[PDB]
């Protein structure tokens, strides 16, 4: 098998054309564009911020039946911070 | 300038990725040291499992026959 | 309302004494002007429904589908350029005339009083429609298509009449109250199955229903952008507004007599499904889509819940301006390559680039879109046949994986992975397409943040 | 040294083990000529209707068109109502249409009559 | 798992960018000493898998498989999961003996370079998140359950038997 | 089913299996030196009937040979990420815009890019200089109505090109 | 164990199975055994919003961990004790509930083949 | 534009595992290698890269000092 | 993810590679020279050199080519079509 020069001779002429394309395909105009003409963190997590806790007070808290808890356990052991009583601990422990 | 590439050869390694990359490896064998060493112990289950409970006869009860 | 009536007869010789390079101006401009007057509409409050005139009245079900079709005019008539811009101006201010016209029997269709005046611009919607689409239909077809939709819907139509006549001469007068506020549960005779079948049978025919189908198809691949448009939104959820006003009657026969035609619908809706999936001629497919989505109506209209009324009309008009937009998509690409085939046209990633987004955005609200309205719609549809029935979600899940899965592929066929290297002609993107896109899906989203106008008489 | 790979309507037989590639006809190597000499016009002519720098538009593929027509207005005509076309078309026009029919009618009188008793879930069962 | 294999095929992808868009196990086998920064990352990630005694992929899955073990089992599962431990021991040795150990198998003009600052900031951020936040995380959780912490001989011992052998 | 002929030439069929036998086998075996242990003893067995002068053996043998690698062939051969089918298959396809284009840029933009684009213009001139006599008359003399072959002669006439240039050498550069 | 081999091997009669567990009934090899002290507050075991099967026994330890817990949270690896305590308390009851089985067990496998030899 | 490849007649192959498949394929026959095409792939920098076990070898090789004097902290 | 590369470059690093190859002298090997004619090598070694360096440059070239290739000037010229080498 293998070529006939004739495909030879044609290969050749269209790798001249194919290299002189790609000669052109490499541009240098030298200018080839060319046209007519912490404070981060301040303004995009203090804006929002003072945004967000402006409307979480009022119009969330005039909607009467809204944000809501699971209220954090209270232990037999410790004093109420709000009114204040001391609970009963757990008794006798023993046989350990 | 930084590197520029070879042909066939072995490539060539700065001092500071490999003493980083070694650092982390021995650091992670640090950890799983101080942490297997100094506390537990964590392989056995920090209680005694039993036998067949007690092996006792009418200890828990059971009748004369 | 004949507020908004009378400057709809005052555009009507606006294109006649508007000069050359005028009428296009004087039509969007005061069309629009239109359409704000119709977004003015929406007082309507509370229990009753709101009376306009001696004459006739908007209900709350009336008023959004009068702002869609008042609305889709101006985008309409914004599109319907370029394909007749090389033709004549006489001509040009016939088809504009003829729109004008249609619009006007429309909002007399959608404003009725009473059955017999529904009836009456029932067919007035039909007949200028089809002179529009048989002068310019663009395909050797148009003929046989016209032919096929006015036999189809005037012979469905015609027990209407009668059976209209039959519930005057017995129950006195037909407005909406009057027809209402009277009505008597009338028995299992063979009578109200027959009149319950011709007033249900016309409006099947109207949807289609699945087996008078093919009615709509060939009036849509053989019809220009107009007569298209106007003939899958407005005309089939008009269609659907009609059975909605009209099933407040004969409700103790139709659950002996409903069977069937939920049945014919849901198999139909599968097997539509089954076949807008593997076809070519991409026209085509927003046709069957739309023979899938008023079956899915048809369903949540024959069952008789409040959340199936509401996802209902908001199926019609999520699916409405859904369906007006794709065709909208098929007119780009025909204006593109003269070609109305599927596989042929393709490429089109690197090529006109943004118009990707919006192809992407059509099949995502043909994919039911997760904040859409079409989703929402189909969801309360879907809510309302399973507490109807607790084994019919098999058809409802299938209908949305077929229809995800042939949405996704209209998507992927023409629009997805390589030029086909021989098309070399084809300009970028216009200013008018994407104009055109953005007056549809803009106010799909902005409905999908507030959709408080758009569900039912029971919100 | 294996059991010959069967062919099916899913297992494409591969171009290696055809086994007609072994007692090739000489007017079978003479269809291949000319399946060559069909490949090479056609290929001529879209090269000649395809490098056109004067040319601005499509290809305009006769073929493509002619298996668009054929798919969609060559349907009707022909057909005559055979056998085999009647009876797939009950088997699937009617069948699977009248089994979901029954099952509805069935599940529909279980339901109807569950609450005609009043033995339902219906302590709460507020969105119907 | 997310911190696991985040950081895994992270690691996976850098040496497929740093090998020509390859992307297979052939023609890959020993790229130990060449550069050791992902070499390492691959094999402390395949070391977290199963959780070697006693890690941040220790905690996870061998108090699962424990408390699947101390309860009403089905029998079948549990000896699912004590095949498939097997298994994902065997194929992260496979991976890791066809991926960094065997004889060097690559084409020449090698573009193979991770003098990259974002990419060791990156790996050296998640193998730090990735040695303590396991201990640290699975430390300071509130109890929803009951820990068994009662197990018989070759019940607790048999994950890190099965993972060796 | 090949461009040039109509046949393809037995002793290709033999290279064909070699070269599939070769890659199944390097897809098979890891190591490298076994492997190249292997391929030296399929060698080995390929050289040990190569003179045969018959043609019905060495075809029975070819049957018995696609046998015995259908058997044993391998599910996924080591296709290479440029081959069909492989990792890549056109994987930065993303940026081929065929360079028929580009015409249709605003004229700001032009004024941007002025020698790409005078250049472009003079290869257009170059492209319709050369396209009517020469072209045609070597594609409608040389060959026969039937043409029977799917390459093209080079215009060895004079001077300026063979004919069906511009798609074949205006083609992206495979990797932007 | 060997208990499940001989449970689905050998003989399910003399091992009790689970789910069906009281099948003697009480005080039969008691005599006057139960404290079951649980003085664990059950008003303030409702108090404190412990997980649900957790509301049992061992409970106070569980308290006093969550206490020192909350009261100095930020001190990371602080209450160790009470949560051995808290273990070794369920080990108790482990232990406790495998000396249920196992004396149903014994009792159910003695008094049976005794019965059903000489009865 | 200098690469400048570094050249033939270097290898001389000389190395084990293709020293020890030439010597079997020897003994079986055949004696027709390709070449030296593996040797870039086998030694230099390579040749003697680390097995399995060593690779879990490589974690203590240096954190036992260190952990040494935390433990003497 | 730019390798550059030079047509006299690549031209000697497969001058290279087939230099290392055993059969052919390393002294009269040419650019410019057949395969089957003087270099003392069939069908079957020649379609081995096209794998190996099928495998060095990964890119394989088919069968269909493989019938046509006969001397090294052309594969330095069809490789140089697949990379497009020019900057």
């Amino acid at each position: 098998s293998g070529y006939t020069p004739d495909e030879k001779l044609r290969l050749q002429q269209l790798r001249e054309l194919r290299r002189r394309w790609l000669k052109d395909q490499e541009l240098s105009p030298r200018e080839p564009v060319l046209p007519p003409r912490s404070i981060f963190a301040f303004t995009h997590v203090l804006i929002p911020v003072w945004i967000i806790h402006y409307y979480l007070k009022y119009h969330v808290t005039t909607k009467p039946y809204t944000i809501v808890e699971k209220k954090p356990r209270i232990f037999p052991g410790d004093t109420i911070l709000e009114t204040g009583e001391v609970i009963p601990p757990m008794k006798e422990f023993p046989d350990q | 300038a930084h590197i520029e590439p070879r042909y066939r050869q072995f490539p060539q390694l700065t001092r500071s990725q490999v003493i980083q990359a070694e650092f982390f490896s021995a650091t992670m064998w640090f950890w799983i040291l101080w942490r297997f060493w100094h506390d537990s112990d964590a392989v056995l289950g920090h209680f005694p499992y039993p036998d067949p409970s007690q092996w006792t006869d009418e200890e828990l009860g059971i009748p004369p026959d | 309302m004949l507020k908004y009536i009378i400057p709809t007869m005052m555009l009507m010789p606006l294109t006649w004494l508007s000069k050359n390079s005028m009428i296009w101006i004087n039509t969007t401009l005061h069309s629009l002007l239109i359409s704000l007057t119709s977004l003015l509409l929406l007082n309507q409050f509370g229990d009753n429904s709101l009376n306009f005139s001696l004459t006739f009245f908007s209900d709350s079900l009336s008023t959004p589908l009068l702002i869609l079709t008042m609305w889709l005019l101006p985008l309409m008539l914004m599109a319907s350029q370029h394909h007749l811009s090389k033709e004549n101006l006489a001509r040009k201010k016939l088809f504009i005339s003829m729109l004008i016209l249609l619009q006007l029997f429309l909002i007399m269709t959608f404003t009725a009083t009473e059955l017999i005046f529904f009836y009456i611009m029932f067919e007035a919607t039909l007949v200028p429609t089809l002179i529009i689409i048989t002068r310019w239909g663009n395909q050797t077809e148009r003929l046989n298509a016209g032919l096929y939709f006015l036999f189809y819907t005037l012979a469905g139509s015609l027990p209407l009449l009668v059976a209209l006549i039959y519930i005057q001469n017995t129950m006195g007068s037909l407005n909406f109250l009057i027809l209402q506020y009277w009505v008597q549960p009338m028995p299992n005779s063979w009578s109200n199955t027959f009149m319950w079948l011709a007033c249900m049978m016309a409006f099947m025919v109207k949807m289609p229903l699945y087996g008078l189908h093919l009615w709509l198809p060939k009036a849509h691949v053989e019809a220009p952008i107009a007569g298209s448009m106007v003939l899958a939104a407005i005309l089939l959820k008009l269609g659907g507004y009609g059975m909605m006003r009209i099933t407040l009657l004969l409700n103790p026969i139709t659950d002996f007599m409903a069977y069937p035609f939920i049945m014919l619908s849901l198999w139909g809706m599968i097997m539509t499904s089954s076949i807008c999936l593997r076809q070519t001629d991409l026209k085509s497919l927003i046709a069957y889509s739309s023979v899938s989505h008023m079956a899915l109506v048809i369903v949540a209209i024959l069952i008789q819940t409040p959340w199936s009324y509401m996802g209902a009309t908001a199926l019609m008009i999520a699916h409405g301006l859904t369906s007006s937009m794709l065709f909208c998509l098929a007119n780009s690409n025909y204006e593109r390559v003269h070609s109305r085939t599927m596989i042929l046209a393709r490429g089109l990633q690197t090529l006109l680039p943004l118009m990707a987004a919006w192809w992407l955005l059509a099949s995502l609200t043909n994919l039911a879109l997760p904040p859409s309205i079409n989703l929402i719609g189909e969801l309360f549809v879907v809510m309302s046949t399973f507490s109807w029935s607790n084994i019919t979600i098999i058809l409802m899940g299938l209908n949305m994986v077929i229809t995800a899965l042939y949405s996704l592929y209209m998507l992927i066929t023409t629009q997805r992975g390589k030029h086909t290297h021989h098309i070399n002609n084809i300009l970028p993107s216009f200013t008018r397409e994407n104009a055109l896109m953005s007056l549809h899906m803009l106010p799909l989203l902005l409905l999908s943040l507030n959709p408080k106008i758009i569900l039912g008489p029971l919100y | 040294s294996f059991p010959k790979y069967e062919p099916s309507r899913l297992a494409s037989l591969p171009t290696t083990l055809d086994p007609a590639e072994y007692d090739i006809s000489s007017e079978t190597r003479k269809a291949q000529a000319e399946r060559l000499a069909i490949r090479s016009r056609l290929k001529r002519e879209y090269q000649l209707q395809y490098n056109d720098p004067s040319r601005r538009g499509v290809v305009e593929d006769p073929a493509l068109i002619r298996w668009t027509c054929a798919r969609s207005a060559n349907v009707y005509p022909n057909f005559r109502p055979n056998t085999k076309t009647s009876l797939l078309g009950a088997l699937f026009g009617i069948g699977p249409l009248i089994f979901w029919y029954y099952v509805f009618k069935t599940d529909r009188d279980r339901k109807e009559k569950l609450i005609q008793e009043g033995k339902l879930d219906r302590t709460f069962n507020i969105s119907y | 798992h997310a911190f696991f294999k985040a950081m895994l095929f992270m690691c996976s992808g850098s040496i497929i960018h740093s090998l020509n868009d390859e992307q297979d196990i052939r023609k890959m086998g020993g790229l130990f000493k060449a550069m050791p920064f992902t070499t390492t990352a691959l094999i402390i990630g395949s070391l977290a898998l199963t959780g070697m005694p006693f890690l941040t992929g220790f905690y996870s899955k061998d108090l699962i498989i424990e408390s699947a073990n101390t309860s009403y089992t089905n029998a079948w599962a549990l000896l699912m999961t004590l095949v498939a431990t097997s298994f994902t021991a065997i194929y992260s040795t496979r991976i890791i003996f066809f991926a960094l150990l065997g004889q060097p198998r690559f084409p020449t003009l090698i573009n193979i370079n991770e003098n990259n600052p974002f990419l060791i900031n990156s790996i050296k951020r998640l193998l730090i998140g990735s040695l303590f936040a396991g201990f640290i995380i699975s430390n300071n959780i509130p109890p929803m359950t009951i820990p068994q912490m009662t197990m018989p001989h070759y019940l607790k011992m048999t994950a890190l038997t099965v993972t060796i052998l | 089913f090949l461009p040039s002929a109509a046949y393809l030439t037995h002793q290709q069929k033999v290279l064909q299996l070699y070269k599939r036998a070769l890659r199944h086998l390097e897809s098979r075996c890891v190591h490298r030196d076994k492997y190249r242990y292997f391929a030296c003893l399929l060698r080995a067995r390929f050289d040990e009937h190569k003179n045969e002068k018959d043609m019905v053996k060495a075809t029975q043998l070819l049957r018995e040979a696609e046998k015995e690698f259908w058997h044993g062939q391998h599910p996924q051969p080591y296709i290479f990420p440029e081959s069909p089918g492989g990792t890549s298959y056109e994987r930065y396809e993303c940026y081929k815009v065929p360079e028929w284009c580009l015409d249709d840029w605003h004229p700001s933009e032009k004024a941007m890019y002025p020698d790409y684009f005078a250049k472009r213009e003079q290869w257009k001139k170059l492209r319709r200089e050369s396209w009517e006599r020469e072209v045609k008359q070597l594609q409608e003399e040389t060959p026969v109505g039937g043409p029977r072959t799917e390459a093209l002669p080079p215009a060895r006439k004079q001077g300026d090109l063979p004919p069906l240039w511009w798609h074949i050498v205006t083609r992206p550069r495979e990797r932007p | 164990g060997a208990h499940l081999a001989r449970r689905y091997l050998g003989d399910a009669s003399v091992e009790p199975e689970p789910l069906r567990m009281p099948t003697f009934p009480p005080d039969y090899g008691f005599p006057e055994r139960k404290e079951r002290e649980m003085v664990a507050t059950q008003q303030e075991m409702n108090d404190a919003q412990l997980v649900l099967q957790q509301r049992d026994y061992c409970a106070h330890y569980l308290i006093r961990f969550l206490k020192c817990k909350r009261d100095s949270f930020p001190n990371f690896l602080a209450c160790k004790h009470e949560q051995h305590d808290w273990d070794y308390c369920e080990h108790l009851d482990y232990v406790k509930r495998m000396k249920e089985f196992e004396r149903e067990r014994r009792l159910l496998q003695r008094k049976k083949r005794r019965e059903q030899r000489e009865a | 534009s200098k690469m400048e490849l570094p050249d033939y007649k270097q290898w001389k192959i000389e190395g084990t595992p293709l020293e020890t498949v030439q010597e079997k394929l020897a003994a079986r026959g055949l004696r027709d290698p390709w070449g030296r095409n593996e040797a870039w792939r086998y030694m230099g920098g390579f040749a003697n890269n680390v097995s399995f076990v060593g690779a879990l070898l490589k974690g203590f090789k240096w954190g036992f000092a260190a952990f040494v004097v935390a433990v003497g902290a | 993810d730019a390798p550059p590369l030079t047509l006299e470059g690549i031209k000697d690093r497969v001058l290279y590679v087939l230099k290392l190859y055993d059969k052919i002298d390393p002294e009269k090997l040419s650019v410019n020279s057949h395969f089957m004619k003087d270099l003392g090598l069939d069908s079957l070694d020649q379609v081995e050199i096209i794998m190996a360096m099928e495998d060095e440059f990964g890119f394989e070239i088919p069968d269909i080519d493989a019938e046509k290739l006969m001397c090294p000037q052309e594969i330095v010229d069809y490789i140089a079509d697949k990379k497009d080498v020019y900057e």
